[PDB]
């Protein structure tokens, strides 16, 4: 399935998952498109921090899901 | 906080400068009211990143002031659009439906019902909003 | 306390839950009214997606109160 995930600067990224994915392997995937460390990435859905020791399905997670992302040490520039 | 963080969580929106300038006229009046970015999923299912401004307002009420939490809503387009206000009730609040909030906290003032832009703005929708809510508390210990 | 939900065809229910009632509890009560898998059923509060793991007063959900139901597989 397709998902989408926002930051906090207002870019939308979209990323081909699977219900048997784990988090952590969706930080990976992130880091290949931007580059952010999976140490620094916070994922967010439905007000709820995903785990690394948690999958996609583990959540309810659907195709055309939007997820958050938010940086630890405020990267910032 | 911040006016440049502001600017970001409202990138996508077609009147960035609008919304925000008008944005930080109403925290800068109300300090209890905060901006957040969050996915609001309408009844059809679909769902869509808007800034709503959540917090609480004053509302004096019996001689006690009330800090009615409310949650306002802007669309892409909220410079000519009305944000989607609500009454978010804690665990020791009960709505009280009446003429402007229903059972589920939606919000009815003639602010919303004729808005435009050029006039209308969230600092008036506020104020109009601790003028009626005072006189008729949607809530109630 | 009791509560509505409408539909997308137009459809409005009656049900009759409790402060302490968990969403999943809600969708049983509609499969044995309408008859729809819970597992293909999405309630929606204020534009917000209800859990299965929450319950009502988790969401702040009053009395009178109008909840939306959406079916899936049908489009993505």
């Amino acid at each position: 399935m397709q998902i989408f995930v926002k930051t906090l600067t207002g870019k939308t990224i979209t990323l081909e998952v699977e219900p048997s994915d784990t988090i952590e392997n969706v930080k990976a995937k992130i880091q290949d498109k931007e580059g952010i460390p999976p140490d620094q990435q916070r994922l967010i859905f439905a007000g709820k921090q995903l785990e690394d020791g948690r999958t996609l399905s583990d959540y309810n997670i659907q195709k055309e899901s939007t997820l958050h992302l938010v940086l630890r040490l405020r990267g910032g520039d | 906080v911040s006016e440049s963080q502001l600017k970001k969580m409202v990138s996508k929106y077609k009147y960035r400068d609008l919304t925000v300038r008008e944005t930080v006229n109403v925290i800068t009046l109300y300090k209890d009211l905060k901006p957040v970015l969050d996915s609001y999923v309408f009844n059809d299912g679909s769902s869509r990143e808007l800034m709503n401004l959540t917090g609480t307002i004053p509302v004096p009420y019996r001689g006690n002031t009330y800090n009615i939490p409310i949650c306002l809503w802007l669309l892409d387009t909220y410079p000519y659009n009305p944000p989607i206000c609500f009454v978010k009730p804690t665990s020791s609040m009960t709505i009280k439906t009446g003429k402007h909030v229903d059972a589920n906290g939606k919000i009815y003032l003639p602010y919303l019902h004729e808005w435009k832009h050029p006039q209308s703005d969230l600092l008036g929708l506020i104020q109009v909003m601790i003028v009626v809510f005072g006189d008729e508390p949607p809530v109630f210990s």
